[PDB]
């Protein structure tokens, strides 16, 4: 503990993204909204508009 | 285990002449070294840290040669308070803080 | 800055012998230094006992850390040793320093103590 | 490039040849493994 913070200790993570001509496993929530009901919306389920 | 050897137990010089004390660790790693000086009844006193730094209040004439397994201090121009025991100390991983056997200064 | 030792001046044999440095010249809570104690016994050579670091925990030598603690009081801005099972050999010189350790091996006494002579017999 | 395997799975009591009548196949599992298939062979258990 009595070092700089230059030789103070530091976890990293990094993060790398494979993109292959393979079906893509990895995907985003996709921002999930709550379902409403009895009102004129602007509806998508699983990418169908 | 690193073990230090300091060297001469004894050192004879007069005021004027420069001396040369040896700090040679085991053969193992290297790094950094500290030298102290310690006059009869007082409290050991800082010298030189990190291989060659002189401490707050060393003066010029205080050097240190800090290089691989082997170190060595150097007094360019012994003055007449500048006799005393002389330690070296190290920092390993096992054991930490060695000292060294420490050089007597004694005027010839 | 400056450090003071302090403690009983006689151990008898088999038995604790505790000490205590009070240093004032800053502040033992500085997340930048440790705290340590080196004795010599007369005529010898020196020997580091430990080092205290702030939060709680130290390091010792590879001989001693069976019969020795140390102890720290940042409200008191003082540390303490703790020598179990005293015998003639600690008959001793010993200094509380200040320590500094920036990189790994960098590990050098900035500025020592006084010292007090504690001479264990029966 | 996609590999898509239907499936249907039903009780027959005929002892012997291919039963006549009407199953619908449901979809079991789209694979794009994405390589050329020109032919193949089929796997058996064996029962020491």
């Amino acid at each position: 503990p009595t070092y700089g913070v230059g030789y103070q200790p530091y976890r990293v993570v990094v993060l790398s993204f494979e993109l292959l001509h393979a079906p893509a496993t990895v995907c985003g929530p996709k921002k999930s909204t709550n379902l409403v009901k009895n009102k004129c919306v602007n509806f998508n389920f699983n990418g169908l508009t | 285990e690193i073990v230090m050897t300091q060297s001469p137990a004894t050192l004879s010089l007069s005021p004027g002449e420069r001396a040369t004390l040896s700090c040679r660790t085991s053969q193992s790693v290297t790094s950094y070294l500290a030298w102290y000086q310690q006059r009869p009844g007082q409290a050991p006193r800082l010298l030189i840290y990190d291989a060659s730094d002189r401490a707050t209040g060393i003066p010029a004439r205080f050097s240190g040669s800090g290089s691989g397994t082997d170190f060595t201090l150097t007094i360019s121009n012994l003055e007449p308070e500048d006799f005393a025991v002389y330690y070296c100390q190290l920092r390993s991983n096992w054991p930490p803080i060695t000292f060294g056997q420490g050089t007597r200064l004694e005027t010839k | 800055v400056q450090l003071v030792e302090s403690g009983p001046g006689l151990v008898k044999p088999s038995e604790t012998l505790s000490l205590t440095c009070t240093v004032s010249g800053g502040s033992i809570s500085s997340s930048s230094h440790y705290w340590g104690w080196i004795r010599q016994p007369p005529g010898k050579g020196l020997e580091w006992i430990g080092s205290i670091y702030y939060s709680e925990s130290a390091y010792y030598n590879p001989s001693l850390k069976s019969r020795v603690t140390m102890s720290i009081d940042t409200s008191k801005n003082q540390f303490s040793l703790k020598l179990n099972s005293v015998t003639a050999a600690d008959t001793a010189v010993y200094y509380c320093a200040r320590v500094t350790e920036p990189r790994w091996t960098s590990c050098y006494f900035d500025y020592w103590g006084q010292g007090t002579l504690v001479t264990v017999s029966s | 490039g996609y590999f898509k395997i239907y499936s249907k799975h039903t009780p027959i009591n005929l002892v012997r040849g291919l039963p006549q009548g009407f199953s619908a196949l449901e979809p079991l599992v789209d694979l794009p493994i994405g390589i050329n298939i020109t032919r193949f062979q089929t796997l058996h258990i064996s029962y020491l």
